[PDB]
């Protein structure tokens, strides 16, 4: 051990690669939200 | 030097360390229960490049600098992102626009499962170091040379047109390299 | 012909690599210079860079010919454009063990405790005070003062007094105002108004020595490159 | 003022240190030292094109580096030519 | 305004005019003593005393370990310290390479003789009334001088030296003519470390005790 | 040999094109987390490129685009700025190539990356070097 | 400008001499200052 | 006997000027400055004959000079005030768009209270507010002299705007590292004045990062203004110094004056409130007019051998130099300033010109006699004072400069009316 290790279960790994911002709420779109079309 | 052989060209992700192995068996399987829409093919297979450039990297370091010699992170890194950039299409998934068995790079993958709603399922995979210079965008320096068989047959069925954007490749054609003084624009 | 020869090689470049390429810097561009003898003749520094072995390593000789290739290799390969290694940037050109040999025998000064005085000096002079290096170094060549007799050289209130976090042995305040603050290197000697007067330093000949020609050097360089 | 410091700017002078100083003064302006080396290249062709015989004094990139050492205000000689005088 | 407070280390909830004071910089701290007019700033007057941390105004009461004087006298200003001279990173086509410091750690004031100007013909200093500043622990106390020369009082103080040792903590008041020159107490110095420094190498052989150091 | 020469095969076309990439995100550098001792966390941010501004309180110490040296890591590890964002090969928007800020300082002349310098042998040959001894 | 030094000088501190001399002066000066140390090493040698 | 050049009639500066500098980096390469009554200058001591390239005259290393930056984030990359000084929020209070030279100043005032730093020897060398011709220290009177009403009015304000920040920032609460700075309440205003009147916009890079700021250069101040400039300011990465450089083709001799080019573009009315500087022969001074009559702009161009693009007007001089030595800036800021028209290439008709330059002439005359003065009255007055304040000079100056350019405008139109007809 006594390495970067991110945790076991994926409920706070969300929380660590946040805290790391290695993803965000942000960044999740598609087509749909991006170009802004609401008859899908 | 055996370690390093051995971590660079990875013959199983639990050989260089079984927590590793363990850590991306629960990711895949905890990331496929919740999260079903791509954006959770999409945070899993960030999370398993995170975790595999950071454990590779920590790894190389930590047998180089057992020995005394001391080696910058840049030149690791160069290496470790062409170790895994690409990532691979599991076999249930067909439709007009990929293929089962593909070796798609990650960035595409990302792009296309933002771009297109039609289920595409990627795993990453740990490339090797002759396993992944065995698959390139160019046939006559990059892949022959280790083959040298079928490297040219799949590309001479295939009718590969290959664009001249590498150093070896200008070698073994003459011309001048397009690094340094070569380099023009 | 060899006067033609000479002519012609005055100023062109050749290219020196060794057949073993391991490191990076094994391929490095010289100036000849027509020498009698069958063995080329390299820099010790260069030497020591290109792993140098006791046999005998070959070395190959390559010329340049185009007008692009001459300038290439006159402002990029040459060895006063390349001393730091990719690694990490520490210096590929570091003297050598005869160098480094001299370096710490001019450096390392001499015995300075029982093994210089027999009996305590705590019953019972130096080198006279030397105004200038030039001085030292004349005495020295002289043989009037030995390498590792210490001597006192006035230094011109550079202020730049390297020692270290130790206060001075003793100070002598006088009664008219002027103390002498005396180091375990250094004697400083100030007025009653807060004004350094004079400043000795105790060395050797070595380290004035290097001093100098370091700032010769240097001087040299700056007046030389006008 | 150091006194005994002629005999090392003489040996700069001679044994062709100038060159070294030059070119790295002349890269303190430009961003990359690869269209430094092509600029270089394309005027020395230019200058051996007019003139074949008379490219400089021995040399034309020498020539060129002279030159552009020569507009900037620091005289060098041409071509970085001194012959010894003191050869029998 | 000439004001007197309490003993107690704290701030005295205002702030005073340091053009009436006088600053004397240490290390970790600097002292303001009031100073009277006079024609060469030397007079001192210990009855208003305050510290600071360096470069603040959060006045304070320092620590007085000694009776102090209760009328103006003149004295001057002596530093003791050692220069601290480190090599700072190189991050800079030109940065320095050295960085030198005074780091000075203890400042004496040594009193005037019958409070005579410098000026005077016959100009003197008193060596029995020293106030030294420690920086360390915030405190101004006397010194401890041991007077030993032939003569008492009635001997003229025209032909003394004070000597300092055990960082500032030894005086000693000696005639000039048995002073000693630098290189012999440096000599001493150096020879009983490295006396101490043999003697322990040594003490660690079996063949000891049965030894004798020639 | 034998890995060296695998190496420098691995990576040729890596070669600095762009001057800047484009790209808003940075891998994360922590003492307390990722690098447990000083040289370590000295080591990794000398010659790298900062990918957000370091504030304390409301003065900068340094901002984007910036790069690091020994200086800037010393006054980092003075003011205790645990989170570091710097610009890496790995947070670059490219596989074939990379730019000028993401690989950062070049220890040869100790600027950034000139364009068209093969980045990639240096690294593989750096790399396969130390391996005999 | 140099540091006067009075203690022994072993390779690492001429390698640290010299990367400090690098970045101080350049390349051009560290050429010539480092071929006079080495003409002096080997005299005194 | 002594060659005749416009730089013997000044007299050689200290030898410390240039000692304090060469200690440092600093290298001055053909150049000699030298001290008279209106202050330093730069001349030339060496004969450059027309280069290929630029050639550099002075070499400003980035340790000698101050640098703030003008977006949000304030990164003074010459790193002088320490965290935790109490001068940051003083210069963080400030908006980003406004008022840049208060930020400049509190870094001066800050410099002047610095040990070891350059400033605190070169402001010995600084003016005055004696020597000042910066509009900021100046009295009612004067401004009321001005015959402006407009430029007077912002002078007051920012006077008034300069005042309100130090009362505002400068409280009776303050600890004293700020009051030290700045203790009387004119110090704060030549603050402001020299790091108003010698500020230099210039995009530095260093290291990766490229930015523009706002910095105050020792030994480039002292370059004047001219509209015809002759060196320009360049910044090398390489070695963190700035160069100027002369331009390249311009030949330049012995004892010319080196200048340079301050708010290339702008008018007279700027450069008096800014730098408290006024030329008569601006080229872009601008003549509003409330007549209807229009002028020909191509016959009138071509009749003075203005040749070139609207943007750029130059006088060929092989074309006509003798005959034609009327031309100078004050006929091609008239030439951009006069109501033209241009209809293809329909040639002009004499009697229309003719009936338009003497309604231009009566403009120009009813214009002119809004004045309470005259011309060769003022001519009188700034001789008649041999030592006064710099202020009133600068204005008397400026009303003389404003009349010579309308004599200038009338004495041309005359010109292009009896000579259309050849
Ligand atoms: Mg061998």
């Amino acid at each position: 051990d006594d390495d970067d290790w991110f945790p076991l279960d994926i409920q706070e790994a969300f929380v660590e690669m946040r805290k790391r911002n290695i993803f965000d709420v942000s960044d999740m779109y598609t087509i749909t939200d991006a170009w802004g079309w609401t008859w899908e | 030097l055996p370690k390093v052989e051995q971590v660079l060209e990875v013959r199983s992700v639990d050989s260089i360390s079984m927590n590793l192995e363990k850590r991306i068996e629960g990711w895949n399987k905890c990331i496929t229960r919740i999260l079903g829409i791509p954006w959770g093919f999409l945070i899993g297979a960030e999370l398993t490049i995170a975790q595999s450039r950071i454990s590779l990297v920590n790894k190389i370091q930590q047998v180089y600098r057992s020995q005394g010699v001391q080696i910058h992170n840049r030149h690791l890194e160069i290496i470790v992102r062409q170790i895994t950039s690409k990532v691979l299409v599991s076999e249930d998934g067909m439709s007009n626009v990929f293929s089962p068995g593909e070796l798609i790079g990650l960035l595409r993958a990302e792009r296309m499962g933002r771009a297109l709603e039609e289920a595409i399922c990627y795993r990453v995979v740990l490339l090797g170091i002759t396993r992944a210079s065995l698959n390139t965008q160019s046939f006559i320096s990059e892949a022959s040379f280790q083959e040298t068989a079928r490297v040219l047959a799949k590309a001479a069925l295939r009718g590969r047109i290959d664009w001249l954007k590498g150093l070896k490749e200008n070698v073994v054609l003459g011309g001048v390299i397009p690094v340094g003084t070569g380099f023009k624009g | 012909v060899w006067e033609i020869l000479q002519e012609v090689m005055q100023g062109h470049p050749v290219l020196l690599n060794r057949a073993p390429t391991l490191h990076r810097l094994g391929i490095q561009a010289f100036q000849p210079v027509l020498v009698e003898g069958r063995a080329i003749c390299l820099h010790p520094l260069v030497c020591k860079g290109f792993n140098a072995d006791f046999d005998g390593d070959q070395m190959a000789v390559h010329v340049p010919l185009s007008l692009e290739a001459q300038v290439e290799a006159r402002l990029l390969m040459f060895s006063h454009m390349n001393l730091l290694s990719p690694a990490i940037g520490d210096p590929i050109s570091v003297p050598t063990q005869d160098m480094l040999i001299g370096l710490y025998v001019l450096t390392s000064g001499n015995h300075r405790g029982i093994c210089v005085n027999r009996y305590n000096p705590c019953n019972r002079t130096k080198e006279p005070f030397f105004s200038n290096s030039y001085d030292a170094i004349g005495a020295y060549r002289q043989k009037r003062i030995n390498l590792d007799s210490p001597l006192w050289l006035r230094w011109r209130l550079d202020q730049r007094v390297i020692a270290s976090r130790e206060t001075p042995i003793e100070v002598h305040y006088e009664s008219l105002g002027t103390f002498y603050e005396i180091y375990g290197h250094y004697l400083i000697v100030r007025s009653l108004k807060k004004q350094i007067l004079f400043i000795y330093i105790r060395t050797t000949v070595g380290h004035i020595a290097l001093y100098r020609e370091i700032e010769e050097a240097i001087q040299g360089f700056s007046r030389a490159y006008s | 003022r150091i006194p005994f410091l002629e005999e090392q700017v003489r040996k700069i002078r001679d044994g062709g240190k100038l060159l070294t100083m030059d070119i790295h003064r002349l890269l303190l302006n430009e961003d990359n030292r690869f269209d430094f080396v092509n600029e270089i290249a394309a005027e020395a062709k230019q200058y051996v094109e007019n003139n074949r015989d008379e490219y400089g004094a021995k040399k034309a990139i020498l020539h060129v580096l002279s030159n552009r050492m020569n507009d900037a205000g620091v005289y060098r000689a041409e071509a970085y030519m001194e012959s010894d005088p003191f050869k029998p | 305004v000439f004001t007197q407070g309490w003993d107690s280390e704290k701030i005295v909830d205002y702030r005073i005019n340091e053009e009436e004071f006088h600053k004397i910089s240490l290390l970790d701290c600097d002292f303001f003593i009031r100073k009277p007019p006079d024609p060469d700033n030397d007079v001192y007057d210990f009855r208003e005393m305050y510290v600071t941390p360096p470069d603040t105004d959060i006045y304070a009461i320092p620590r007085v370990l000694a009776p102090m004087p209760q009328k103006y006298i003149r004295c001057a200003m002596s530093d003791y310290g050692c220069y601290n001279v480190t090599e700072p990173p190189i991050d800079a086509p030109r940065d320095p390479m050295y960085k030198s410091e005074r780091e000075v750690s203890k400042v004496f004031l040594t009193k005037h003789y019958r409070n005579r100007r410098a000026g005077d013909p016959e100009f003197a200093l008193d060596f029995e009334e020293i106030y030294v500043i420690d920086s360390k622990t915030k405190s101004i106390t006397r010194a401890k001088v041991v007077v030993t020369v032939p003569g008492g009082r009635n001997r003229d103080r025209k032909n003394d030296l004070l000597v300092i040792r055990d960082n500032g903590t030894s005086f000693k008041i000696i005639p000039s003519e048995e002073r000693d020159d630098p290189t012999t107490v440096i000599e001493k110095e150096e020879w009983k470390k490295s006396r101490q420094d043999m003697e322990r190498h040594l003490r660690k052989l079996r063949d000891f005790s049965v030894s004798n150091w020639f | 040999g034998y890995l060296t020469r695998r190496l420098v095969e691995v990576v040729q076309h890596i070669v600095v094109r762009r001057t800047d990439c484009g790209t808003a995100r940075g891998i994360s550098v922590s003492p307390r987390n990722g690098m447990m001792p000083e040289r370590i966390f000295i080591q990794t941010l000398i010659g790298r490129v900062l990918a957000d501004d370091i504030y304390m309180g409301p003065r900068c110490i340094a901002t984007r685009n910036q790069d690091i040296g020994i200086g800037l890591v010393n006054r980092f590890i003075t003011f205790r700025a645990q989170p570091i964002s710097i610009r890496t090969p790995f947070t670059c928007r490219s596989t074939s190539w990379i730019c000028r800020l993401c690989y950062g300082r070049s220890p040869t002349h100790g600027d950034l990356v000139e364009l068209g310098e093969a980045v990639g042998i240096i690294a593989g040959q750096s790399i396969g070097e130390p391996g005999t001894q | 400008n140099l540091v006067f030094h009075n203690k022994a000088i072993n390779g690492t501190a001429m390698k640290r001499l010299i990367s400090r001399l690098i970045d101080h002066f350049g390349m051009a000066y560290t050429s010539h200052i480092l071929d006079q140390v080495k003409t002096l090493g080997f005299q005194q040698a | 006997q002594p060659h005749d050049t416009p730089a013997s009639q000044l007299e050689l500066a200290d030898p410390d000027f240039y000692k304090i500098g060469y200690v440092r980096s600093f290298r001055a390469y053909g150049i000699e400055f030298r001290e008279g009554p209106d202050g330093y200058g730069v001349f030339a001591s060496r004969d450059v004959e027309p280069l290929r390239r630029a050639r550099v005259i002075m070499e400003i290393p980035l340790e000698l000079m101050l640098t703030i930056s003008k977006k949000l984030p304030w990164m003074f990359f010459p790193d002088i005030i320490p965290v935790g000084h109490p001068i940051f929020d003083i210069i963080n209070s400030t908006n980003p768009e406004t008022d840049s030279d208060l930020r400049l100043a509190c870094l001066l005032l800050y410099a002047f209270d610095c040990k070891d730093n350059f400033w605190q020897l070169y402001g010995d060398f600084l003016p005055s507010d004696d020597e000042c011709t910066s509009f900021l220290l100046a009295t009612e009177e004067d401004l009321l002299e001005l015959q402006d009403e407009k430029l007077a009015s912002t002078m007051r304000e920012q006077q008034q705007r300069a005042l309100e920040f130090w009362e505002k920032n400068w409280h009776s609460a303050v600890p004293l590292k700020i009051k030290r700075l700045a203790r009387d309440p004119e110090r704060f205003i030549w603050a402001m004045c020299i790091a108003q009147s010698r500020s230099i916009n210039l995009q530095m890079r260093i290291g990766a990062l490229v930015q523009d700021a706002n910095l105050l250069v020792p030994y480039a101040d002292m370059m004047n203004h001219s509209f015809q400039p002759n060196c320009f300011f360049h910044w090398r990465f390489k070695d963190r110094m700035l160069e100027v450089m002369i331009n390249a083709g311009q030949r330049i001799r012995k004892g010319d004056e080196m200048t340079v080019d301050y708010m290339a573009g702008q008018k007279n009315n700027f450069f008096m409130q800014r730098y408290g500087f006024s030329s008569p022969v601006n080229p872009w001074d601008v003549i509003h007019f409330t007549g209807d009559a229009k002028i020909h702009l191509d016959t009138f161009l071509s009749v003075f051998n203005i040749s070139g693009l609207p943007g750029e007007y130059y006088h060929n001089s092989r074309l006509s130099n003798d005959g034609d030595s009327f031309v100078d800036g004050a006929i091609i800021a008239a030439a951009r300033t006069l109501p033209t028209w241009s209809d293809g290439d329909l040639p002009p008709i004499p009697s229309l010109e003719r009936k338009a330059v003497k309604e231009l002439q009566e403009e120009c005359h009813q214009m002119l006699a809004e004045f309470p003065t005259t011309s060769d009255e003022d001519q009188k007055i700034l001789d008649s004072m041999p030592d006064c304040r710099r202020t009133l000079e600068a204005a008397i100056k400026y009303r003389l400069h404003r009349k010579l350019l309308i004599e200038k405008v009338i004495q041309a139109l005359d010109i292009y009316q009896d000579r259309i007809l050849f």
